[PDB]
């Protein structure tokens, strides 16, 4: 019945500003504190501050001082974490908690926080193959943001199949791969379906050995 | 199902009444140390629902302030802090 | 006010006990969090449990020293695990992975396609398939020079199947350099192989 949902994905400029929202329901907003972490891709949590929704009661770690700032909504019940100043580095999921002064017993989804001087870019999307296990597979260069959705056959191979974390290049775009591993026999085709949704790419790419 | 304890942050003036809500024998503790039991200045009302219980301290004095909770007989509750202001 | 979080992983099977500790250099609360999902608040105050965490999860503490317990590991409680203290910190976090014999990696290598080649840049990747443990390290080297800030890997989360991890690694030149060398080969180190094991193609 406690819910917190928080606003959808964030892709910013350096220098840009943006609020994520938080809305609790099924418990009176105005009796917990509201308090936001802070997850770097790969990283710990850390605690970024708290606030409550009466009397001004706020606390910050002392590296989200001037830079973060809390905001509540207490006729509407719902929190805001606005930032300022955007800077590369705040790439990362944010997410907002209700609790106690010491404590966060129920979490919200999270937000995506991606802050890249890259604009929306389609990926391409490239054949991996060799010159008694087979390996193929594709590799999605080069988009803007994530994320991307990689299938082989329409769906229908799954078996064997690895798609891994995309990495981010220093250009500002992703790279990802997706491979499978067949009997050296079977080599039969083998096709990955690549959608990019922020840019409308959708791509089949036939891989042959 | 340990019993919730709320507003985690309640801030008074000394005279008026500090009123908490436990939802869930059920005590009041401020180490615990007991306040009240349901069934002084430290009253416990049922609400209609019988659910939810009104944890009153009635005249809060300034060293009144602290942390307090409530636990069900032990299974407890998460920690709220009472502020009694100077008047 | 400095809590370590310690082991940094740990690897055990369906059936074991596991204890995670934190301790302080001079109450806590222990957070469960899966792969892309919110963080559950498990313990709080030392040793209570939070509404709807099973019993096999307990906490105890004893002055700077708190440990969390799960007696019998079940398969939903593999994830990672983190104490908070109150300010609050969080502390370095504990990795709970499924335990299984050591596997060697499976090594391939993937030279450039032509359609990329034609856009000016070569992308040469290596796959290490079905690992364990996930300590495992590659080493790009073009005709006997070794690459260095010119590749990037990435490592899938354990297999739900024979619970083995899986690598890629990236090596990217541009074009004009890449038709300056002949042999593009990545070597794997990695304790299930008798010795470092290359994998190289002739552009």
């Amino acid at each position: 019945e406690v819910q917190l949902v928080q606003s959808g994905a964030e892709v910013k400029k350096p220098g840009e500003s943006l609020k994520i929202s938080c809305k609790g329901s099924g418990y009176s907003f105005t009796n917990f504190y509201i308090h936001w972490v802070r997850q770097a891709p790969g990283q710990r949590l850390e605690w970024m501050g708290s606030i409550y929704p009466n009397y001004g009661d706020t606390a910050y770690n002392q590296k989200f001082k001037d830079r973060f700032v809390f905001s509540l909504d207490t006729s509407v019940s719902t929190a805001y974490l606005q930032i300022s100043s955007l800077k590369a580095e705040d790439t990362a999921v944010y997410y907002c908690a209700r609790g106690y002064s010491y404590a966060m017993d129920y979490w919200g989804q999270g937000t995506t926080v991606t802050v890249s001087s890259a604009s929306t870019k389609g990926p391409s999307v490239f054949p991996l193959a060799p010159c008694s296990t087979a390996a193929l597979g594709c590799l999605v260069k080069d988009y803007f943001p994530e994320p991307v959705t990689v299938s082989w056959n329409s769906g229908a191979l799954t078996s064997g199949v690895h798609t891994f974390p995309a990495v981010l290049q220093s250009s500002g775009l992703y790279s990802l791969s997706s491979v499978v591993t067949v009997p050296s026999s079977s080599l039969k085709t083998y096709t990955c379906n690549v959608d990019h949704k922020p840019s409308n790419t959708k791509v089949d790419k036939r891989v042959e050995s | 199902n340990p019993p919730t304890f709320s507003p985690a942050l309640l801030v008074v003036t000394e005279g008026d009444n500090a009123t908490f809500t436990c939802s869930f024998v059920l005590n009041w503790y401020r180490q615990t140390d007991k306040l009240a039991a349901f069934p002084s200045r430290f009253r416990v009302t049922q609400l209609p629902n019988g659910r939810d219980f009104h944890m009153s301290v009635v005249r809060a004095r300034r060293n009144d302030s602290g942390t307090y909770l409530c636990g069900a007989i032990i299974k407890e509750s998460l920690r709220a802090e009472l502020r009694v202001t100077e008047r | 006010i400095q809590m370590t979080q310690s082991p940094s992983s740990v690897s055990a099977s369906v059936g074991d006990r596991v204890t995670i500790t934190c301790s302080a250099s001079q109450d806590l609360n222990w957070y469960q969090q899966k792969p892309g999902k919110a963080p559950k608040l498990l313990i709080y105050h030392t040793s209570s449990l939070h509404s709807g965490v099973p019993s096999r999860f307990s906490g105890s503490g004893s002055g700077t020293d708190f440990t969390l317990t799960i007696s019998s590991l079940q398969p939903e409680d593999f994830a990672t695990y983190y104490c908070q203290y109150y300010l609050l910190t969080f502390g370095g976090g504990t990795k709970l992975e499924i335990k299984r014999t050591v596997a060697a990696p499976s090594v391939f290598i993937f030279p450039p396609s032509d359609e990329q080649l034609k856009s000016g840049t070569a992308s040469v990747v290596c796959l290490l398939n079905n690992f364990y443990p996930r300590e495992a390290k590659v080493q790009w080297k073009v005709d006997n020079a070794l690459q260095s800030g010119n590749s990037q890997e990435s490592v899938t989360e354990q297999d739900s199947k024979d619970s083995t991890y899986s690598l890629s690694s990236t090596l990217t030149l541009s074009k004009a350099d890449y038709e300056k060398h002949k042999v593009y080969a990545c070597e794997v180190t990695h304790q299930g192989l008798s010795s470092p094991v290359t994998k190289s193609f002739n552009r």
